[PDB]
Parts: structure tokens; sequence; C-alpha cells
């Protein structure tokens, strides 16, 4: 287990992960190639460089005491290992909705600025990737403090999980379920980026003199980096700075033990007291788990970045890339109409599962995408031109009945085309989830690919319904609603 | 309202 062999592997790994994209048709092979190199490095290393003797629950009392000494709320809840979500907070008393039950002063947080003033400071001021990417800076901040026995944040670090359910921890066959989906490319990117980052910083630590005082200089395993970046991506937060002029990334102890449920964001930052504050999202009776609303993220973002799949996600969505073709003879006019509306000529839009299926920006694009030349002129010339552009994102004011029929006909055909690019059908995915016994990580992948097709299927039906509604208004010569 | 709403686990760019 010579260090020179590991240096040769990280050098091979860095160059492999620094190569350009091999084309979307060879991304799976590249992924497997990178996996093989990573697993060979991981098999030659000793896992996490720092492990703690006690189990996770043994260190929660020290977290409460540590957080109490620095002004945080520690009464009214307890840590419980729930089966569905893992460890979380459970109310020991009745908590009414909108009650301020949880607050964490800034002194407890781990932030980019706390990383600047730590042992990582010297290396931070020289490496561009650390300066430009605060999430990576927080990840190394967490690693350096983890390997420091007398760190101020040890009570928080000793309570963190030792493993996560991000795709970085998935088996090869669990990721294979995602083949031919939209989400698997982000899984590829996450894995390639993490592998490139580890090898890059492994060599940076070994060559920069201002990293010699780091504990990572003596031990920095791939397991360390995967755990660190998984800790940050599943728990990081955006808070304002002390003066309130700039925003920064932060890890918020104690409060980040809350699991996710549907609702509204009830967590903010109070600058007057300089502390994170969280009011109860709903009534929490004693003995009930305390939840918060993480945000309006899709199940793909929850799986890839948060490490879980949320059933009945009201904000689920899929991507759909659309653009005006340069072969279109009306390209110049369409591009100008889109530019005056603040919409690019080509972009990635979203199809939502909750009505409406498309946003105002996507509706405005599809209207211009299907405009005739004479309709485009009325959006470019005259005293009413800007007024017409102002209503492009409004469903109540169409350009014309024919324009609506054409844009909903296109969306139905495109959504039907996207469904035909998946390896399996919706009925096949449901059969797998029903007849096979799967792991949590495998279920996440299969539910993820199922959710994509179900959003596309609902977009197909909603577009067909809208097509028939506006065709009725056109066959009956309905008066066009004016604003 | 919340002057600084905190989205937990906000997605950041790793590229
Ligand atoms: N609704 C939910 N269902 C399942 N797991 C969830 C969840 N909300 C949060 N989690 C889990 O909690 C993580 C965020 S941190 C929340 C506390 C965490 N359970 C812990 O033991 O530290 C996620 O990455 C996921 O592992």
């Amino acid at each position: 287990v010579s260090p020179k062999e590991i240096l040769n592997l990280t050098s091979e790994l860095l160059q492999k992960c620094s190569s350009p994209a091999p084309g979307p048709g060879k991304e799976w092979e590249e992924y497997v190639q990178i996996r093989t190199l990573v697993e060979k490095i991981r098999k030659k290393q000793k896992g996490l460089s720092v492990t703690f003797d006690g189990k996770r629950e043994d260190y929660f009392p020290d977290l409460m005491k540590w957080a109490s000494e620095n002004g945080a709320s520690v009464e009214g809840f307890e840590m419980v290992n729930f089966k569905e979500e893992g460890f979380g907070l459970r109310a020991t008393r009745d908590i009414k909705a909108e009650e301020l039950f949880l607050w964490v002063p800034r002194k407890l947080l781990m932030t980019v600025e706390s990383a600047k003033n730590s042992v990582l400071g010297p290396l931070y001021s020289q490496d561009r990737i650390l300066q430009a990417m605060g999430n990576i800076a927080l990840a190394f901040h967490l690693l350096c403090e983890r390997a420091s026995p007398n760190s101020f944040w040890q009570p928080y670090i000793q309570t963190l999980p030792s493993e996560y359910d991000t795709p970085l921890y998935f088996e090869e066959d669990e990721v294979r379920y995602l083949q031919s989906t939209q989400a698997i490319h982000d899984v590829f990117s996450q894995y390639k980026n993490t592998a490139r980052q580890y090898a890059y910083f492994y060599k940076v630590i070994q060559t920069h003199p201002h990293a010699n005082k780091l504990p990572l200089k003596d031990s920095f395993t791939y397991e360390d980096y995967r755990w660190a970046v998984s800790s940050v991506m599943t728990r990081q937060n955006q808070i304002p700075t002390e003066d309130g002029s700039r925003v920064t990334l932060a890890l918020i102890p104690l409060w980040d033990m809350c699991n996710h449920t549907n609702g509204l964001i009830t967590t903010g930052y109070n600058l007057e007291d300089d502390r994170c504050e969280c009011v109860a999202l709903q009534d929490f009776r004693a003995g009930e788990q305390i939840y918060i609303f993480y945000g309006t993220r899709s199940n793909a973002e929850f799986v890839i970045h948060s490490g879980f799949f949320f059933d009945n996600n009201s904000h689920d969505r899929v991507k759909i890339k659309l653009g005006v073709s340069k072969s279109d003879r009306l390209y110049a006019m369409k591009a100008e109409v889109l530019a005056r509306a603040g919409i690019p000529t080509s972009s990635v839009f979203a199809l939502h599962f909750t009505e409406p299926p498309i946003s105002a920006q996507l509706l405005a694009f599809l209207r211009v995408f299907c405009m005739t030349e004479e309709e485009l002129k009325e959006h470019l010339l005259g005293d009413s031109a800007i007024d017409r552009i102002f209503t492009l994102g409004n469903s109540e004011f169409p350009v014309s009945w024919d324009n609506e029929v054409k844009l909903w006909t296109f969306l139905e055909d495109r959504a039907s085309l996207l469904l035909k690019t998946y390896k399996t059908t919706i009925e096949e995915d449901k059969s797998v989830l029903k007849n096979h016994d799967l792991s949590v990580r495998a279920k996440m992948a299969i539910k993820l690919r199922l959710g994509e097709k179900e959003i596309l299927e609902k977009a197909v039906k909603s577009a067909a319904v809208n097509r028939e509604y506006y065709r009725q208004q056109m066959e009956e010569k309905a008066p066009l609603p004016k604003y | 309202t919340l002057k600084y709403p905190i989205e937990h686990g906000i997605v950041t760019n790793w590229d």
C-alpha cells in the first residue's frame, strides 16, 4: 500500500476525468470506466480517515450541550431514529403552527467565512476552485475540522451521518436503472466531477506548501471526499453575511436534523439577533416528528443532491429543451420577439406535474415559436407591440385561436416523442416495483425514471385537452379576448 | 415576511 501507487492512480484518475465528454452515446461506458478506477483507489484506502468510537446517538447529548452553551434552542424536541427518514427531531411537547421553536446563532454555523479563518485559510487564498466554489470550500472545511480533535465544531461533526443515499453511493446496477433517462446525465456529471475534484485536490494538497499544516496532508481518502461533498450537498444552506450585503453557504447544526415534508418555507435568518430561525410548519403534537419544507425541488434534485425520493412531490418536474431553428425563415423575427420578451432563442424549460403543465415563460416561447409572419409583425411594430409582448406569458390572452392550437399540437407531439425515448414503459416500471424486492437506492432510481414518464404522460393529455378547447373556440369563431 | 428565506439543501453548481 505504497503512497506512490496511489499517486499514480489519482494521476490516471485526474486525466481520465479531465478528458472531454465522450459523446452521450459513450457516457455509460465512461462512467463504468471511472467507477472501476475509483473503486480500485477506494479498495486500496482505509475508508474514512477519521472514525469515532461511539455510535451516532452517543454524541447527540454533546450536540445539545454544545448548542445550549452558545444560545441555541435545545428544549422541546429529541433525536429519534425513524425508519422512513433516518434520524430526525421528535416533539416532546405540543408545538403550534408558526411558533418559533428552533433558533441557531451564527457562532455555531460552519460557513465559507469560517473556512477562511480556519486552518484551510492559507490554501483557500491560492486555489481558484476553492474561491469560486463555496460548496467545495465548505466540504474541505468540514474535513479539516473533522480530523482536528479540538475543533469547535466537533460536537456537530460527531453527530453527522457516516453514509448517504446520494448517487455517489449507488451500486453500478442501481444507476443502470436510470439508463435513457434525463436524470442519469446529472448522475454521470456528479460522479465525474467528484472523481476529478478528489484527484485534483489530492495533488494540490501534496504540492502546495500552504496545505502542509492541514490534517489532509497525512490522510485524504476518496471516502473522505465523497462523505464531505455528500454532507454539504444534502445539508448546505444559503444565509446572508454579517453585514447583510452578500450571501454565503452554511451548515446549520441541530436545525439540519429536521426531515422534509410538503408545505412552505418557514425558516429564515434574523440579522438583528444574527441567528437562523425556524417556526413550526404545522401543528406538531408531542411524540410526532418535526418536519420542515426544504424547498420546491424536483424528485431528481432530491435524489441526486438530497439523497431521497419524496412521494407525492407537489413541485416535481422534468426538463425539455426547446429552441428556434436557424433554418426557420422567420428565425430573425422570432428571435427579436423573444429577446424583447426576455426569453432566449434556445433554452431548457420545465414540464410540471401540477397544473399548469407549463410556466408563463414556456407558454410565451411556444406562442412565438408558432407565430405566423403577420403575427410576429404585430409584436414588433406599432403602438400596441409592447402591450402584446406583455401578455405573451398569460394564458387568458392568446395571440389567436390558431396559434394556441398549433402550440398545443406541438407540445403534445414533442411530449409523445420524449416518452418513446425511454427503455421501459410506465406499466413495466410499476410491475418492477410491485413484483421485485429492491433496495432503497434501487427504488429511488426506478421511481425517478417512472416519475419522468408520468410527467410527460400528463403533459400529453393536458396538451391534447388544450388543443381541443382552442379548436372549439376556432371552429365556433369565438371573439378573441383582449386586455 | 421572511426577509431571508432559507432553502434547505439548495442546489449548487459542482461543475
Ligand atoms: N422525507 C424524507 N424521506 C426520506 N428521507 C429523508 C426525508 N427528508 C430527509 N431525509 C433524509 O435526511 C437527509 C437530510 S438531513 C436530515 C436528518 C437526516 N435524516 C440525518 O439522519 O441526519 C436526506 O439526505 C435524507 O437522507
